[PDB]
């Protein structure tokens, strides 16, 4: 069982991670490296899994195997603390997050069942260069960990992760970069999801959220009403000329931060050229014609369980929002604006880097969940939130 | 993988 607070999970045995190159839940850190030096020589082999299931290498360039991946993640992803909410990422979003440049079809790893070929386990890496304080690697990404429902607490999540790490050791690659709502060994920073209604109405229906101590309903909606139009002066979409500043505007923005990615031009092309109900991304041009700040949020819904007439919740997440000229404050109010206007019902976003700034002055709302960073085969002093300048999808 | 929150 997974423990959610670093008080609980320090009572707690880690069988598989007390294996793995990470450091000790209560161990102090006070140096910078890797935890075990590269292996100069790698496993040929695939990890055995339990009998009856094989490897298999999801190609999401076949429209039926992304479906089969979203079919997987639809009904066996992450949910919330009361199983009342799921993920539902959309199968184009999934290729948008797992074929970024540089992604390889083997760390598409998936399980299938041999007998009925029904895909029943997933993992993900992709490649992604990662400034860590005074250190940029090379890492990977790992994302959308999956075991079936049917197939939990049968220890495939170990061997799915040391699968994964042997097929990023081929490719010459030894530090990792991965969250999660559990702790584990260990945290390198632990971020907290604040919310911002923007339909109130339906949230306290599907009971996402809850009507304050002494509100009403009406009152709740007056709170959360928001103009029809942003306010900023030369806010439109991101277009391909904007690449370029974009880019910039990114790298400089992001050297304040300790743990943050490093893209190339290509990369933030594709993290941020906006793809419909995929991701958005607004810069701001001034007078002068100059691009001068940029926000960005990416479309992630969720299916509302048991729910006879409600069905999906449409949430937007705070992506990587940058101000050299424009206000952090009316950046982000002119983000939950267009997110109204886009049809979403609640904007999520995290108390890493500035957010904290603008998260209660524009009514957001503490959650529940935690967000914590972690490092794979990295030793380094952990870091508050305002430090983390990574966000993954 | 992420976390689903939801307000306290
Ligand atoms: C997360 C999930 C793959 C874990 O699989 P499981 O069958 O419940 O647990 P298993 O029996 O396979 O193995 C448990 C081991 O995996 C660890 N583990 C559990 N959740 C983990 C997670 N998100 N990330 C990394 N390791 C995890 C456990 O700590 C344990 O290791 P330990 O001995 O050191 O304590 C599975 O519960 C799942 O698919 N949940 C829905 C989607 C999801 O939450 N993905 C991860 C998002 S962070
Ligand atoms: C979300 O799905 C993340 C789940 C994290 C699983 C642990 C991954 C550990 C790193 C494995 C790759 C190692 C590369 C050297
Ligand atoms: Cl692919």
């Amino acid at each position: 069982g997974p423990a959610k607070t670093m008080e609980e999970a320090s009572k707690r045995s880690y069988q598989f991670w007390d294996t793995q190159p990470v450091p000790k839940l209560g161990e102090v850190v006070n140096t910078h490296g890797p935890v075990e030096p590269d292996k100069d020589n790698i496993r040929q082999e695939p990890y055995t899994l339990p009998q009856g299931f094989t490897w298999d290498a999801l190609d999401l360039g076949d429209r039926g195997v992304l479906k089969e991946l979203y079919t997987l993640l639809n009904e066996n992803y992450v949910e919330d603390d009361d199983n009342m909410f799921r993920f539902d990422y959309s199968p184009e979003f999934l290729l948008w997050a797992l074929r970024p440049p540089g992604w390889l079809p083997q760390w598409h790893c998936g399980v299938r069942v041999v007998s009925s070929r029904k895909l029943v386990g997933f993992i993900s890496a992709i490649p992604a260069n990662i400034h860590i304080y005074d250190t940029e690697k090379k890492m990977v990404e790992i994302n959308f960990l999956c075991v079936h429902k049917k197939l939990r607490s049968k220890r495939v999540a170990p061997v799915l992760i040391r699968e994964i790490t042997r097929r990023v050791h081929l490719e010459g690659i030894f530090q990792a970069v991965y969250t999660a709502g559990v702790v584990l060994p260990k945290p390198v920073g632990t971020c907290r999801y604040w919310h911002r209604s923007l339909n109130p109405r339906k949230l306290i229906e599907v009971k996402f959220s809850h009507l304050s101590r002494n509100m009403t309903m009406q009152r709740t909606m007056k709170l959360y009403r928001l103009p029809e139009t942003p306010k900023t002066a030369g806010l439109r979409p991101m277009e391909t000329k904007d690449i370029p500043v974009v880019h910039q505007l990114l790298t400089r923005y992001l050297k304040q931060f300790h743990l943050t990615p490093v893209m190339s031009q290509e990369e933030v092309e594709h993290w941020f050229y906006p793809q419909e109900n995929i991701i958005d991304t607004f810069v701001v041009e001034n007078a002068n014609g100059e691009v001068t700040d940029f926000l960005s949020f990416y479309t992630l819904p969720s299916t509302i369980m048991n729910h006879p007439t409600h069905k999906s919740l449409k949430a937007a997440y705070s992506f990587y929002n940058v101000h050299t000229q424009t206000p952090l404050l009316d950046l982000m109010s002119d983000a939950l604006v267009l997110a109204k206007m886009k049809g979403f019902d609640v904007f999520n976003a995290l108390d890493l880097m500035e957010n904290k700034t603008f998260l209660e002055k524009l009514k957001f709302g503490i959650g529940d969940g935690n967000l914590q960073y972690y490092l794979y085969n990295w030793k380094c002093p952990s870091m508050g939130a305002e430090k983390v300048g990574l966000v993954l999808q | 993988g992420g976390c689903f929150s939801k307000p306290k």
